[PDB]
């Protein structure tokens, strides 16, 4: 039911837990890199311009 | 003919106007190309892919 | 430092008008103009249609025998309705209409504390000699854009997206002012364009009140 | 807070032994009752372990000596 | 309509068959949201059984791509038409002219890296005006088969569920037409003799716009059916 | 393709400006003059930098 | 519908003095830029203060020249005088004298007291001398004004930087209340020239902005 108390539990779980971001034709090893997540409103994975 | 039709309105013939920044209220220090383009919403929705 | 005052309000049209602030110190015209423009475009309070209950209509993806428009188009036309309720902050207008012809906003049996500012606003066209619409239009006061997919019940009440923002276009200019013996004094002309359900003077006063209340943090 | 692990790689010069040492210390802090040797800033166990490696007061040798000392103390207290 | 077209829009939007196009010219006699009636000119009527022409528009229904194809009239009451001119616009046509998108005021400039590689920075007024809001219709099916231990019926008597679960269904066991359902809600109630009721999949919202029942011979009916 | 266009436009010289003969006393004064609109981003000034 | 999220100063985190960094959150959506740019425009170019307006040196009457025994060029003496942060009392404009001689750096402690005219940095270096026979002397006229007035707009003229704020730069990021989707968090980073504190210059700019909105405020 997504209560208002599981959003700060999630913001604490997500604190320093990196997630891997992979793009489908993983030609070289830079196609899998780990980023620290920032919770955003939306359905798209915002990806830093320099990577 | 496009420039002549722009002159038929009251719009600049170069097709570029001077836009202002919305959040600082100052000019972009260049005339920028503003017009009307026909945009399409392709059938690749994000809630169908997340 | 001098201070600006509302020296002229040129209500040119029923919707769009110009207010004037004068005198303004050099470099303050742009600051005040842009702060007021952003606050007006973002945070003005207005009234908007939020819930509609047409008589024999269950969902918005249906049609009614007699009207020329789908229920979706009727909902969009109601979404574009300008109304200026005065004492309350939630009211229910009741539109009853029968017979061939357009159904303008003047066909709303509006109460004492409700003002429809655009009576010519068409809603839907009845094309049958015996076809009648009886709808309950719930107008409530709010702020900004609150879509129907974020708020919070029977299978009759349809939800429309509410845009509580009377102002549609705001522009501002700064030009040298006429003082008896002084130069480098500006004058701010705020050319605003509402939909009619707000007063330009009270719009400027609300914008300045909001700005000062935000500055009251320090 | 942690962004770059370069100093930890400088202290443990392999970057593959760094992972193992930091994992051992983080599992000590998490499963075991061990307290961090550095004032944490509400960081997770891995970041605290990496910081302790950066501050210099942990490596594989130090962890091994500490574990051996505590095992000896537990054996002595067992009687 | 596209402000910058090519003149091939009026051919594509007519030859594709989406639009309701007049067969014989005449005078509009009655325009509804879902039907158009043309009183044909006597210059084009047959000598026997003159009559009129009736065009039943295809209202909100599902295409193969789970989109909404929907015809709405572009004529008005009491208005002359001729042969082969559009009477109703189909999906994404404007006055019998192909209209795939919207004309929007564009500015070609970098804006703080929000249009960095190929991205598009869209104003909030575009989403306020609901000009890119689309309608997507999806059908969900529930089949009743005669398994062992007797066949399976569509009664609303669902065990191990609360009253809030069955609030949306009618007494016949199917959801009301117009009920705003969400993820996990029950649409059709089917029972396993010993529960295979059709429920909304996860994360899909919507409004139930049409419920469709088919029955073979030898099955009497349900009142809903 | 956008970071480099920004840095190219910022770090360029046009032989005229709003203030071209002025001699600044540091990068902070350069920013203070550009943001105030008293100098162009493409001026030719003499800055005292450490 | 008239109640907005009123922000509070979350922290006033200061690097070594006159380099403060204030964060206020949670601002309403979009109010970060209005407040930040209004305060930036007021702090940068509309703020009272005192600064060295002009300077006349006895032995030179041209900007591109040289005085014997002085290590720096007059073009650099003007730069050294521009950064001279000075606060003056009720007098609008005053004149000070810099008579000194001898080999060594000339600092701001070597100016005449002029009573209540206060120099915030006695260690500020104006010029270096290279000969014991070389004597330097100058009259610096410091006048009270607002903002930045370059010399081209106006006996050597000095670009007068009346405003105390050397660098003001805000930065709006994302903040959230328990359910609010996306709000603003204003982060203002201000440096001053030592004659005023940044946490005081922010309040000065806020007072200046607020007093402008008094003729058309609702007092509510």
């Amino acid at each position: 039911r997504e209560e208002a108390v599981v959003w700060d539990i999630l913001d604490e779980v997500i604190r320093e837990h990196p997630v891997l971001l992979n793009r489908a034709p993983t030609l070289h090893r830079l196609g899998i890199q780990a980023f620290e997540p920032v919770l955003i409103e939306g359905k798209a994975i915002q990806l830093h311009p320099l990577v | 003919e496009i420039k002549e039709l722009l002159k038929l309105g009251d719009l600049p013939t170069s097709g570029q106007i001077r836009l202002y920044d919305g959040r600082t209220g100052e000019q972009f220090e260049r005339p920028v190309t503003v017009g009307y383009m026909y945009m399409l919403k392709l059938n690749h929705l994000v809630d169908d892919k997340m | 430092f001098l201070k600006p005052r509302l020296v002229d309000i040129e209500q040119v049209s029923s919707t769009h008008a110009k207010v004037t602030l004068e005198p303004l110190e050099r470099g303050f015209g742009h600051t005040l103009g842009n702060a007021l423009r952003r606050i007006l475009l973002s945070s003005m309070p207005g009234c908007a249609v939020t819930e509609v209950e047409i008589d024999g209509v269950l969902h918005e993806y249906s049609t009614k025998e007699g009207v020329q428009e789908d229920i979706l188009e009727i909902l969009l036309n109601l979404k574009g309705l300008a109304v200026r309720v005065q004492g309350k902050d939630e009211v229910i207008l009741t539109l009853n209409k029968s017979g061939i012809g357009p159904v303008t906003a003047a066909d709303i049996t509006h109460d004492g504390d409700v003002e429809i500012v655009k009576p010519q606003h068409v809603i839907c066209h009845l094309t049958d000699e015996n076809a009648s619409i009886s709808m309950r239009i719930k107008v409530q006061r709010g702020r900004g854009y609150v879509p129907a997919s974020t708020r919070i019940r029977p299978i009759g009440r349809l939800l429309v997206d509410a845009c509580y923002s009377p102002v549609e276009r705001i522009a501002y200019n700064v030009e040298a002012a006429r003082v008896e013996q002084r130069t480098d004094l500006d004058k701010l002309v705020i050319e605003m364009e509402t939909n009619g359900t707000i007063d330009p003077e009270e719009a400027i006063r609300r914008a300045a009140t909001i700005l000062a209340e935000q500055l009251e943090a320090f | 807070a942690r962004v770059t692990v370069q100093d930890a790689v400088e202290k443990i010069g392999n970057r593959f032994d760094l992972v193992l040492v930091a994992a051992r210390r983080a599992r000590q802090m998490q499963v075991g009752g061990k307290d961090p040797l550095v004032p944490e800033e509400n960081d997770k166990t891995t970041v605290i372990a990496l910081r302790e490696i950066e501050e210099g007061l942990i490596n594989n040798q130090i962890l091994d000596v500490r574990e051996r000392q505590e095992q000896q103390e537990q054996e002595a207290a067992e009687l | 309509k596209p402000l910058v077209g090519t003149g091939m829009e009026r051919a594509v939007a007519v030859d594709s068959g989406v639009t309701a196009v007049a067969k014989r010219g005449g005078v509009v006699q009655y325009v509804d949201a879902s039907r158009i009636v043309i009183k044909v000119n006597e210059d084009e009527m047959y000598p026997g059984e003159a009559g009129i022409d009736i065009y039943n528009l295809t209202k909100y229904t599902r295409s193969n791509q789970n989109t909404c194809i929907n015809q709405m009239p572009c004529v008005s009451l009491g208005e002359p038409v001729e042969r082969g001119d559009v009477l109703a616009d189909g999906p994404s046509t404007d006055l019998g002219e192909l209209a795939l998108g919207q004309n929007m005021r564009v500015a070609f400039m970098p804006w703080n890296g929000y249009n960095f590689e190929d991205s598009i920075l869209v104003s909030e007024r575009v989403v306020q005006e609901d000009r890119f809001t689309t309608i997507h219709i999806q059908e969900l099916a529930c089949v009743s088969r005669d398994t062992k231990l007797g066949p399976e019926e569509i009664t609303a008597d669902i065990p191990n569920v609360g009253e809030a679960a069955l609030s949306k269904l009618d007494e016949s066991g199917i959801v009301y037409i117009g009920a705003e359902v969400t993820g996990g809600d029950i649409l059709v109630g089917k029972v396993t003799p010993k529960d295979s009721s059709l429920r909304v999949p996860n994360g899909v919202s919507g409004t139930v716009i049409d419920v469709q029942v088919f029955t073979r011979d030898g099955v009497e009916k349900d009142k809903r059916a | 393709q956008d970071v480099v266009l920004g840095l190219y436009y910022m770090t360029r010289d046009c032989v005229n400006a709003k203030g071209e003969g002025m001699v600044l006393t540091g990068p902070k004064e350069a920013e203070r003059l550009y943001r105030s609109g008293l100098a162009s981003l493409h001026a030719r000034v003499k800055v005292r930098i450490t």
